[PDB]
Protein backbone atom coordinates (compact mmCIF):
# COMPACT_ATOMS: atom_id res chain seq x y z
CA UNK A 1 0.00 0.00 0.00
CA UNK A 2 2.59 2.78 -1.04
CA UNK A 3 0.34 5.16 -3.46
CA UNK A 4 -2.15 7.89 -2.38
CA UNK A 5 -5.66 6.79 -3.27
CA UNK A 6 -4.92 3.19 -1.44
CA UNK A 7 -3.97 5.08 1.29
CA UNK A 8 -7.22 8.04 0.87
CA UNK A 9 -9.73 4.38 0.59
CA UNK A 10 -8.00 2.85 3.67
CA UNK A 11 -8.03 6.32 5.89
CA UNK A 12 -11.74 6.47 4.42
CA UNK A 13 -13.29 3.07 5.60
CA UNK A 14 -11.61 3.29 8.58
CA UNK A 15 -13.20 6.60 9.40
CA UNK A 16 -16.86 4.71 8.93
CA UNK A 17 -16.76 6.25 5.28
CA UNK A 18 -16.19 9.39 5.40
CA UNK A 19 -13.92 10.75 2.32
CA UNK A 20 -12.92 13.96 3.91
CA UNK A 21 -11.25 12.43 6.61
CA UNK A 22 -9.39 9.89 4.13
CA UNK A 23 -8.65 12.93 1.58
CA UNK A 24 -7.22 14.87 4.36
CA UNK A 25 -5.37 12.33 5.65
CA UNK A 26 -3.59 11.49 2.36
CA UNK A 27 -2.74 14.97 2.03
CA UNK A 28 -0.80 15.33 5.41
CA UNK A 29 1.00 12.55 5.20
CA UNK A 30 1.82 12.88 1.41
CA UNK A 31 2.87 17.15 2.65
CA UNK A 32 4.80 15.76 5.68
CA UNK A 33 6.62 13.08 4.59
CA UNK A 34 7.66 9.56 5.76
CA UNK A 35 9.86 10.80 8.75
CA UNK A 36 7.06 13.16 10.24
CA UNK A 37 4.41 13.41 12.34
CA UNK A 38 0.62 13.80 12.39
CA UNK A 39 -1.57 14.96 15.45
CA UNK A 40 -5.43 15.25 15.77
CA UNK A 41 -6.43 18.31 18.36
CA UNK A 42 -10.07 20.05 18.90
CA UNK A 43 -10.32 22.25 16.30
CA UNK A 44 -12.75 25.88 16.73
CA UNK A 45 -15.19 25.82 13.69
CA UNK A 46 -17.67 23.27 11.75
CA UNK A 47 -15.17 22.28 9.25
CA UNK A 48 -11.76 20.19 9.32
CA UNK A 49 -8.68 21.68 8.73
CA UNK A 50 -5.07 20.75 7.80
CA UNK A 51 -1.60 23.20 9.52
CA UNK A 52 1.74 21.64 8.40
CA UNK A 53 4.94 23.05 9.42
CA UNK A 54 7.97 22.79 7.80
CA UNK A 55 11.53 22.74 9.58
CA UNK A 56 12.13 23.66 13.56
CA UNK A 57 9.76 25.00 15.61
CA UNK A 58 9.09 24.83 19.21
CA UNK A 59 6.65 26.49 21.62
CA UNK A 60 8.58 29.24 23.50
CA UNK A 61 7.89 32.70 22.43
CA UNK A 62 10.31 35.91 23.00
CA UNK A 63 11.11 37.37 26.57
CA UNK A 64 10.09 41.05 25.84
CA UNK A 65 7.18 42.44 23.90
CA UNK A 66 9.46 45.71 23.20
CA UNK A 67 11.33 43.23 20.74
CA UNK A 68 8.69 43.58 18.35
CA UNK A 69 9.70 45.26 15.02
CA UNK A 70 6.43 44.64 13.42
CA UNK A 71 3.47 45.57 15.40
CA UNK A 72 1.23 44.85 12.73
CA UNK A 73 1.39 41.53 12.87
CA UNK A 74 2.72 41.18 16.96
CA UNK A 75 5.70 39.27 15.87
CA UNK A 76 10.03 39.55 15.67
CA UNK A 77 11.10 38.82 12.62
CA UNK A 78 14.71 38.92 11.91
CA UNK A 79 16.48 38.37 8.38
CA UNK A 80 19.56 35.97 8.42
CA UNK A 81 20.44 36.54 11.71
CA UNK A 82 22.64 34.73 14.31
CA UNK A 83 21.85 32.51 16.76
CA UNK A 84 23.56 32.30 20.19
CA UNK A 85 23.31 28.71 21.77
CA UNK A 86 23.80 28.49 25.42
CA UNK A 87 23.01 25.43 27.71
CA UNK A 88 23.35 28.16 31.06
CA UNK A 89 21.52 31.21 32.82
CA UNK A 90 22.09 34.24 31.88
CA UNK A 91 21.99 37.30 34.40
CA UNK A 92 24.51 39.73 34.06
CA UNK A 93 25.36 41.40 30.75
CA UNK A 94 28.74 41.54 31.03
CA UNK A 95 29.64 37.71 29.85
CA UNK A 96 27.04 39.30 26.54
CA UNK A 97 29.97 42.12 25.86
CA UNK A 98 32.11 40.48 23.62
CA UNK A 99 30.23 38.65 20.87
CA UNK A 100 27.77 41.26 21.46
CA UNK A 101 30.34 43.81 19.96
CA UNK A 102 31.27 41.81 17.46
CA UNK A 103 27.67 41.02 15.75
CA UNK A 104 27.37 44.95 15.91
CA UNK A 105 30.64 45.27 13.98
CA UNK A 106 29.08 42.23 12.10
CA UNK A 107 25.68 44.47 11.69
CA UNK A 108 23.26 41.35 11.18
CA UNK A 109 20.64 40.63 14.17
CA UNK A 110 21.22 37.86 17.05
CA UNK A 111 19.23 35.32 18.49
CA UNK A 112 19.59 34.33 22.02
CA UNK A 113 18.38 30.95 22.99
CA UNK A 114 19.26 30.28 26.54
CA UNK A 115 17.74 28.96 29.38
CA UNK A 116 16.68 31.88 31.36
CA UNK A 117 17.61 35.48 30.97
CA UNK A 118 17.28 37.91 33.83
CA UNK A 119 15.97 40.99 34.04
CA UNK A 120 19.10 43.36 33.77
CA UNK A 121 20.24 41.31 30.77
CA UNK A 122 16.82 41.46 29.88
CA UNK A 123 16.40 45.83 30.17
CA UNK A 124 20.04 46.23 28.49
CA UNK A 125 18.84 44.23 25.55
CA UNK A 126 15.57 46.31 24.90
CA UNK A 127 17.23 49.40 25.34
CA UNK A 128 19.89 48.56 22.82
CA UNK A 129 17.54 47.17 19.98
CA UNK A 130 15.45 49.89 19.06
CA UNK A 131 18.80 52.41 19.82
CA UNK A 132 20.07 50.94 16.55
CA UNK A 133 23.29 50.06 18.07
CA UNK A 134 22.11 45.92 17.35
CA UNK A 135 19.09 43.92 16.40
CA UNK A 136 18.51 41.50 19.26
CA UNK A 137 15.67 38.34 19.88
CA UNK A 138 15.62 35.98 23.17
CA UNK A 139 13.72 33.23 23.88
CA UNK A 140 14.15 30.60 26.34
CA UNK A 141 15.49 26.81 25.56
CA UNK A 142 12.52 24.03 24.93
CA UNK A 143 12.40 21.88 27.22
CA UNK A 144 13.68 20.43 30.62
CA UNK A 145 16.47 18.38 31.37
CA UNK A 146 18.44 15.83 29.34
CA UNK A 147 15.79 16.58 26.41
CA UNK A 148 16.60 20.30 26.73
CA UNK A 149 20.40 19.61 25.95
CA UNK A 150 19.39 17.05 23.13
CA UNK A 151 17.03 20.04 21.39
CA UNK A 152 19.97 22.73 22.15
CA UNK A 153 22.47 20.43 20.12
CA UNK A 154 19.68 19.41 17.33
CA UNK A 155 19.12 22.95 17.35
CA UNK A 156 23.04 23.78 17.12
CA UNK A 157 23.92 20.86 14.42
CA UNK A 158 20.79 22.49 12.19
CA UNK A 159 22.02 26.06 12.29
CA UNK A 160 26.03 24.99 12.26
CA UNK A 161 26.46 26.94 15.73
CA UNK A 162 28.15 25.29 19.36
CA UNK A 163 25.92 25.25 22.45
CA UNK A 164 28.08 27.20 24.93
CA UNK A 165 28.20 24.95 28.01
CA UNK A 166 30.22 24.79 31.31
CA UNK A 167 30.21 20.49 31.91
CA UNK A 168 31.90 20.37 28.30
CA UNK A 169 34.70 23.24 28.89
CA UNK A 170 33.99 26.55 27.55
CA UNK A 171 33.03 29.37 29.07
CA UNK A 172 30.70 32.54 27.10
CA UNK A 173 33.09 35.28 27.14
CA UNK A 174 35.64 33.46 24.79
CA UNK A 175 33.29 32.87 22.05
CA UNK A 176 33.45 34.15 18.57
CA UNK A 177 31.75 34.33 15.67
CA UNK A 178 32.00 30.44 14.63
CA UNK A 179 30.68 29.50 17.72
CA UNK A 180 27.20 31.01 16.82
CA UNK A 181 24.76 29.40 14.23
CA UNK A 182 23.39 30.78 11.48
CA UNK A 183 19.81 30.55 9.39
CA UNK A 184 17.97 32.28 6.68
CA UNK A 185 14.96 33.72 9.04
CA UNK A 186 13.81 33.60 12.43
CA UNK A 187 9.94 34.09 13.09
CA UNK A 188 9.07 34.74 17.23
CA UNK A 189 5.41 35.48 18.27
CA UNK A 190 3.64 35.20 22.09
CA UNK A 191 3.98 31.17 21.67
CA UNK A 192 6.37 29.82 18.97
CA UNK A 193 9.58 30.43 17.46
CA UNK A 194 10.66 29.34 14.13
CA UNK A 195 13.64 28.92 12.32
CA UNK A 196 13.97 28.79 8.59
CA UNK A 197 16.24 27.72 6.28
CA UNK A 198 18.99 27.17 8.90
CA UNK A 199 22.36 26.69 7.22
CA UNK A 200 23.97 22.83 7.85
CA UNK A 201 25.57 20.32 6.00
CA UNK A 202 23.99 17.48 5.31
CA UNK A 203 25.63 15.39 7.13
CA UNK A 204 25.69 16.14 10.31
CA UNK A 205 21.80 16.19 10.36
CA UNK A 206 21.69 12.53 8.18
CA UNK A 207 24.51 11.36 11.49
CA UNK A 208 22.09 13.08 14.07
CA UNK A 209 18.68 11.69 12.58
CA UNK A 210 20.55 7.75 12.42
CA UNK A 211 21.52 8.58 16.26
CA UNK A 212 18.06 9.29 17.26
CA UNK A 213 17.03 6.84 15.06
CA UNK A 214 19.17 3.75 16.90
CA UNK A 215 17.73 5.75 20.14
CA UNK A 216 14.53 4.79 19.25
CA UNK A 217 15.00 0.95 18.07
CA UNK A 218 16.34 0.89 21.94
CA UNK A 219 13.50 2.03 23.91
CA UNK A 220 10.65 0.87 25.70
CA UNK A 221 7.39 3.61 26.70
CA UNK A 222 5.55 4.59 23.55
CA UNK A 223 5.90 8.39 25.74
CA UNK A 224 9.82 8.14 24.80
CA UNK A 225 9.20 6.97 21.16
CA UNK A 226 6.73 9.32 20.40
CA UNK A 227 9.14 12.45 21.91
CA UNK A 228 12.25 10.77 19.87
CA UNK A 229 9.71 10.68 16.55
CA UNK A 230 8.85 14.57 17.31
CA UNK A 231 12.50 15.28 17.42
CA UNK A 232 13.25 13.11 14.39
CA UNK A 233 10.61 14.97 12.14
CA UNK A 234 11.69 18.29 13.38
CA UNK A 235 15.10 17.88 12.15
CA UNK A 236 14.53 16.19 8.88
CA UNK A 237 10.01 15.76 7.56
CA UNK A 238 7.79 18.13 9.09
CA UNK A 239 4.90 18.60 11.79
CA UNK A 240 1.03 18.32 10.73
CA UNK A 241 -1.53 19.25 12.81
CA UNK A 242 -5.65 18.52 12.09
CA UNK A 243 -8.47 20.25 13.72
CA UNK A 244 -11.21 18.77 13.85
CA UNK A 245 -14.49 20.73 13.39
CA UNK A 246 -18.12 19.90 14.92
CA UNK A 247 -20.83 21.67 16.42
CA UNK A 248 -21.21 20.62 19.96
CA UNK A 249 -19.20 18.41 22.24
CA UNK A 250 -20.54 14.87 21.88
CA UNK A 251 -20.09 14.89 17.96
CA UNK A 252 -16.42 16.64 18.50
CA UNK A 253 -15.42 13.78 20.60
CA UNK A 254 -16.91 10.86 18.38
CA UNK A 255 -15.07 12.60 14.90
CA UNK A 256 -11.67 12.66 16.85
CA UNK A 257 -11.94 9.31 18.09
CA UNK A 258 -12.77 8.31 14.16
CA UNK A 259 -10.14 10.46 12.80
CA UNK A 260 -7.18 8.94 15.17
CA UNK A 261 -8.43 5.83 14.26
CA UNK A 262 -8.15 6.58 10.53
CA UNK A 263 -4.38 7.80 11.29
CA UNK A 264 -3.43 4.65 12.81
CA UNK A 265 -4.89 2.51 10.37
CA UNK A 266 -3.05 4.17 7.75
CA UNK A 267 0.12 4.23 9.27
CA UNK A 268 -0.33 0.44 10.00
CA UNK A 269 -1.41 -0.08 6.27
CA UNK A 270 1.99 2.17 5.11
CA UNK A 271 4.15 -0.15 7.27
CA UNK A 272 2.65 -3.50 6.68
CA UNK A 273 0.16 -3.44 3.99
CA UNK A 274 -3.21 -4.31 2.94
CA UNK B 1 35.06 78.88 48.43
CA UNK B 2 35.69 75.88 49.88
CA UNK B 3 38.75 74.97 51.86
CA UNK B 4 39.15 71.86 53.33
CA UNK B 5 41.10 70.99 56.73
CA UNK B 6 44.70 68.98 56.81
CA UNK B 7 44.90 66.62 54.62
CA UNK B 8 41.14 66.36 52.99
CA UNK B 9 40.75 66.74 49.50
CA UNK B 10 37.93 68.12 47.33
CA UNK B 11 36.93 66.30 44.03
CA UNK B 12 34.18 66.14 41.61
CA UNK B 13 33.02 62.55 40.23
CA UNK B 14 33.12 62.13 36.81
CA UNK B 15 29.88 61.25 34.68
CA UNK B 16 29.83 57.43 34.29
CA UNK B 17 30.19 56.35 30.24
CA UNK B 18 27.35 54.63 28.97
CA UNK B 19 28.84 53.46 25.85
CA UNK B 20 31.34 50.85 26.68
CA UNK B 21 34.23 50.07 24.31
CA UNK B 22 31.51 49.97 21.37
CA UNK B 23 27.85 51.59 20.87
CA UNK B 24 26.81 48.74 23.31
CA UNK B 25 24.57 50.87 26.10
CA UNK B 26 24.75 50.02 29.44
CA UNK B 27 21.65 50.62 31.60
CA UNK B 28 21.09 48.95 35.12
CA UNK B 29 24.01 48.12 38.15
CA UNK B 30 26.21 47.70 35.12
CA UNK B 31 27.74 50.44 35.22
CA UNK B 32 29.10 51.56 38.18
CA UNK B 33 30.24 54.84 40.09
CA UNK B 34 33.46 56.16 38.15
CA UNK B 35 35.93 56.05 40.38
CA UNK B 36 37.73 59.74 39.07
CA UNK B 37 37.29 62.85 39.93
CA UNK B 38 38.63 66.43 39.17
CA UNK B 39 40.36 67.73 42.17
CA UNK B 40 38.88 71.60 43.48
CA UNK B 41 40.66 72.39 46.70
CA UNK B 42 43.58 71.32 48.34
CA UNK B 43 44.28 71.21 52.52
CA UNK B 44 46.88 72.82 54.16
CA UNK B 45 48.69 69.80 54.70
CA UNK B 46 49.04 66.60 57.09
CA UNK B 47 50.58 67.42 60.38
CA UNK B 48 53.85 65.70 61.46
CA UNK B 49 53.90 64.63 65.45
CA UNK B 50 57.12 67.13 65.76
CA UNK B 51 54.79 70.08 64.51
CA UNK B 52 55.83 70.68 60.81
CA UNK B 53 53.43 70.17 58.34
CA UNK B 54 53.85 69.18 54.67
CA UNK B 55 51.86 70.11 51.76
CA UNK B 56 50.12 67.40 49.83
CA UNK B 57 51.48 66.12 46.75
CA UNK B 58 48.18 66.20 44.61
CA UNK B 59 47.41 69.58 43.19
CA UNK B 60 44.39 71.49 41.89
CA UNK B 61 43.55 70.56 38.04
CA UNK B 62 44.01 67.10 37.72
CA UNK B 63 42.34 63.62 37.79
CA UNK B 64 43.07 61.48 40.49
CA UNK B 65 41.65 57.59 41.14
CA UNK B 66 39.97 57.40 44.80
CA UNK B 67 38.66 54.24 46.55
CA UNK B 68 35.10 55.00 47.85
CA UNK B 69 34.81 53.96 51.50
CA UNK B 70 33.56 54.82 54.62
CA UNK B 71 36.00 57.57 55.01
CA UNK B 72 34.45 59.55 52.04
CA UNK B 73 31.76 61.50 52.33
CA UNK B 74 29.45 63.40 49.93
CA UNK B 75 28.39 67.11 50.13
CA UNK B 76 25.85 69.11 48.47
CA UNK B 77 27.68 72.88 47.51
CA UNK B 78 26.96 74.88 44.92
CA UNK B 79 23.67 72.54 44.75
CA UNK B 80 26.27 70.03 43.15
CA UNK B 81 27.79 67.29 44.49
CA UNK B 82 31.23 67.07 45.61
CA UNK B 83 33.46 64.28 47.33
CA UNK B 84 35.33 65.29 50.68
CA UNK B 85 38.09 62.48 51.59
CA UNK B 86 40.89 62.10 52.93
CA UNK B 87 44.32 62.37 50.97
CA UNK B 88 44.80 58.95 51.67
CA UNK B 89 41.89 57.73 49.90
CA UNK B 90 44.05 58.90 46.76
CA UNK B 91 45.69 55.78 44.97
CA UNK B 92 46.87 57.25 41.69
CA UNK B 93 47.18 60.49 39.57
CA UNK B 94 46.00 60.59 36.18
CA UNK B 95 48.76 61.68 33.76
CA UNK C 1 50.71 57.32 32.17
CA UNK C 2 49.82 56.69 35.71
CA UNK C 3 52.21 57.12 38.44
CA UNK C 4 51.18 55.67 42.31
CA UNK C 5 51.24 57.89 45.51
CA UNK C 6 53.42 57.25 48.40
CA UNK C 7 54.64 53.92 48.97
CA UNK C 8 51.50 51.98 46.01
CA UNK C 9 52.27 49.64 42.96
CA UNK C 10 50.73 49.15 40.01
CA UNK C 11 50.89 44.91 38.55
CA UNK C 12 49.47 44.00 36.12
CA UNK C 13 48.70 39.80 36.95
CA UNK C 14 50.13 37.01 35.19
CA UNK C 15 47.53 34.68 33.13
CA UNK C 16 46.18 31.69 34.76
CA UNK C 17 48.17 28.46 33.73
CA UNK C 18 45.73 26.11 31.74
CA UNK C 19 48.06 22.63 31.61
CA UNK C 20 49.76 22.27 34.91
CA UNK C 21 53.11 20.05 34.99
CA UNK C 22 52.02 17.96 32.30
CA UNK C 23 49.45 17.64 29.73
CA UNK C 24 46.25 17.65 31.82
CA UNK C 25 44.12 20.59 31.47
CA UNK C 26 42.96 22.54 34.40
CA UNK C 27 39.40 23.80 34.33
CA UNK C 28 37.02 24.73 36.59
CA UNK C 29 37.51 26.63 40.21
CA UNK C 30 40.58 24.54 39.95
CA UNK C 31 42.46 26.82 38.21
CA UNK C 32 43.50 29.70 41.05
CA UNK C 33 44.07 33.34 39.59
CA UNK C 34 47.86 33.43 39.64
CA UNK C 35 49.62 35.53 42.11
CA UNK C 36 52.46 36.89 40.20
CA UNK C 37 52.79 39.94 37.91
CA UNK C 38 54.82 42.61 36.09
CA UNK C 39 55.34 45.92 37.78
CA UNK C 40 54.17 49.13 35.47
CA UNK C 41 54.62 52.14 37.61
CA UNK C 42 56.21 52.67 41.13
CA UNK C 43 55.06 55.29 43.92
CA UNK C 44 57.64 57.77 44.98
CA UNK C 45 58.05 56.24 48.33
CA UNK C 46 56.64 55.51 52.25
CA UNK C 47 56.88 59.41 54.22
CA UNK C 48 58.48 58.87 57.79
CA UNK C 49 57.18 60.53 60.39
CA UNK C 50 60.27 62.98 60.74
CA UNK C 51 59.05 63.96 56.53
CA UNK C 52 61.87 62.69 54.57
CA UNK C 53 60.31 59.94 51.70
CA UNK C 54 62.85 56.63 51.09
CA UNK C 55 62.06 54.54 47.86
CA UNK C 56 60.71 51.67 47.47
CA UNK C 57 62.52 48.53 47.06
CA UNK C 58 60.49 47.24 44.05
CA UNK C 59 61.63 48.08 40.70
CA UNK C 60 59.87 49.02 37.25
CA UNK C 61 60.50 45.54 35.26
CA UNK C 62 60.76 42.57 37.83
CA UNK C 63 58.00 40.09 38.58
CA UNK C 64 56.58 40.19 42.52
CA UNK C 65 54.65 37.31 44.46
CA UNK C 66 51.98 39.38 46.28
CA UNK C 67 49.12 38.59 48.65
CA UNK C 68 45.45 39.46 47.15
CA UNK C 69 42.81 41.04 49.86
CA UNK C 70 40.66 43.89 51.08
CA UNK C 71 43.91 46.43 50.27
CA UNK C 72 44.45 45.50 46.80
CA UNK C 73 41.84 47.04 44.64
CA UNK C 74 41.84 46.56 40.53
CA UNK C 75 41.57 49.41 37.84
CA UNK C 76 40.87 49.31 33.90
CA UNK C 77 43.55 51.69 32.34
CA UNK C 78 44.25 51.44 28.46
CA UNK C 79 41.16 49.25 28.61
CA UNK C 80 43.32 46.69 30.73
CA UNK C 81 43.00 45.62 34.13
CA UNK C 82 45.36 46.20 36.31
CA UNK C 83 45.42 45.97 40.19
CA UNK C 84 46.87 48.65 42.36
CA UNK C 85 48.33 47.81 45.94
CA UNK C 86 50.15 48.97 48.89
CA UNK C 87 53.96 47.81 48.50
CA UNK C 88 53.69 46.15 52.24
CA UNK C 89 51.69 43.18 50.18
CA UNK C 90 54.56 42.29 48.16
CA UNK C 91 55.92 39.51 49.55
CA UNK C 92 58.99 38.50 47.49
CA UNK C 93 60.47 39.35 44.07
CA UNK C 94 61.47 36.25 41.57
CA UNK C 95 64.89 36.89 40.02
CA UNK D 1 65.99 32.79 42.69
CA UNK D 2 63.96 33.94 45.18
CA UNK D 3 64.48 36.46 47.84
CA UNK D 4 61.82 38.53 50.16
CA UNK D 5 60.78 41.64 50.81
CA UNK D 6 62.24 43.75 54.18
CA UNK D 7 61.66 41.35 57.29
CA UNK D 8 59.79 38.36 55.66
CA UNK D 9 61.63 35.01 55.60
CA UNK D 10 61.02 31.67 53.37
CA UNK D 11 61.27 28.45 55.03
CA UNK D 12 60.35 24.74 53.36
CA UNK D 13 58.38 22.96 55.81
CA UNK D 14 59.57 19.71 57.03
CA UNK D 15 57.67 15.68 56.50
CA UNK D 16 55.36 15.05 59.55
CA UNK D 17 56.39 12.14 61.24
CA UNK D 18 55.07 8.92 60.38
CA UNK D 19 56.21 6.69 63.44
CA UNK D 20 56.27 8.69 67.03
CA UNK D 21 58.29 7.94 69.90
CA UNK D 22 58.06 3.90 68.72
CA UNK D 23 56.91 1.21 66.13
CA UNK D 24 53.11 3.24 66.45
CA UNK D 25 52.06 4.28 62.96
CA UNK D 26 50.18 7.18 62.90
CA UNK D 27 47.65 7.68 60.25
CA UNK D 28 44.60 10.17 60.31
CA UNK D 29 43.95 13.75 61.57
CA UNK D 30 46.50 12.74 64.52
CA UNK D 31 49.64 13.52 62.89
CA UNK D 32 49.81 17.59 62.99
CA UNK D 33 51.38 19.35 60.54
CA UNK D 34 54.99 19.47 61.51
CA UNK D 35 56.08 23.25 62.85
CA UNK D 36 59.96 22.59 61.77
CA UNK D 37 61.10 24.01 58.69
CA UNK D 38 64.76 24.66 56.51
CA UNK D 39 64.95 28.40 56.05
CA UNK D 40 66.13 29.29 51.94
CA UNK D 41 65.78 33.25 51.84
CA UNK D 42 66.15 36.00 54.20
CA UNK D 43 65.08 39.45 53.53
CA UNK D 44 67.09 42.49 53.98
CA UNK D 45 65.87 43.54 57.22
CA UNK D 46 63.15 45.30 58.79
CA UNK D 47 62.68 48.88 58.63
CA UNK D 48 62.95 51.31 61.66
CA UNK D 49 60.96 54.36 61.88
CA UNK D 50 64.32 56.64 61.85
CA UNK D 51 65.37 55.26 58.57
CA UNK D 52 68.24 52.60 59.53
CA UNK D 53 67.31 49.01 58.41
CA UNK D 54 68.91 46.05 61.12
CA UNK D 55 69.46 42.88 59.54
CA UNK D 56 67.26 39.84 60.65
CA UNK D 57 68.63 37.02 63.29
CA UNK D 58 67.56 34.04 61.53
CA UNK D 59 70.41 33.22 59.26
CA UNK D 60 69.89 30.61 56.00
CA UNK D 61 70.47 27.12 56.96
CA UNK D 62 69.17 27.26 60.29
CA UNK D 63 66.04 24.82 61.76
CA UNK D 64 63.03 27.14 63.26
CA UNK D 65 59.96 26.53 64.66
CA UNK D 66 57.17 28.75 63.26
CA UNK D 67 53.62 29.19 64.62
CA UNK D 68 50.96 28.53 61.52
CA UNK D 69 48.49 31.61 61.17
CA UNK D 70 46.84 33.84 59.01
CA UNK D 71 50.22 35.82 58.38
CA UNK D 72 51.91 32.71 57.26
CA UNK D 73 51.19 32.38 53.44
CA UNK D 74 51.97 29.00 50.65
CA UNK D 75 53.64 29.27 47.67
CA UNK D 76 54.79 26.84 45.19
CA UNK D 77 58.01 27.65 43.67
CA UNK D 78 60.64 25.55 41.60
CA UNK D 79 57.17 23.17 41.96
CA UNK D 80 58.03 23.32 45.37
CA UNK D 81 55.68 24.05 48.26
CA UNK D 82 57.02 26.27 50.09
CA UNK D 83 56.04 29.46 53.20
CA UNK D 84 56.45 32.71 53.18
CA UNK D 85 56.07 34.85 56.34
CA UNK D 86 57.01 37.54 58.73
CA UNK D 87 59.96 36.89 60.81
CA UNK D 88 58.22 37.72 63.99
CA UNK D 89 56.52 34.36 63.52
CA UNK D 90 59.50 32.76 64.07
CA UNK D 91 59.61 31.55 67.43
CA UNK D 92 63.04 29.57 68.22
CA UNK D 93 66.07 28.04 66.18
CA UNK D 94 66.88 24.49 67.18
CA UNK D 95 70.24 24.19 67.25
Amino acid sequence: CSDSKAIAQVGTISANSDETVGKLIAEAMDKVGKEGVITVEDGTGLQDELDVVEGMQFDRGYLSPYFINKPETGAVELESPFILLADKKISNIREMLPVLEAVAKAGKPLLIIAEDVEGEALATLVVNTMRGIVKVAAVKAPGFGDRRKAMLQDIATLTGGTVISEEIGMELEKATLEDLGQAKRVVINKDTTTIIDGVGEEAAIQGRVAQIRQQIEEATSDYDREKLQERVAKLAGGVAVIKVGAATEVEMKEKKARVEDALHATRAAVEEGV
Amino acid sequence: NIRPLHDRVIVKRKEVETKSAGGIVLTGSAAAKSTRGEVLAVGNGRILENGEVKPLDVKVGDIVIFNDGYGVKSEKIDNEEVLIMSESDILAIVE
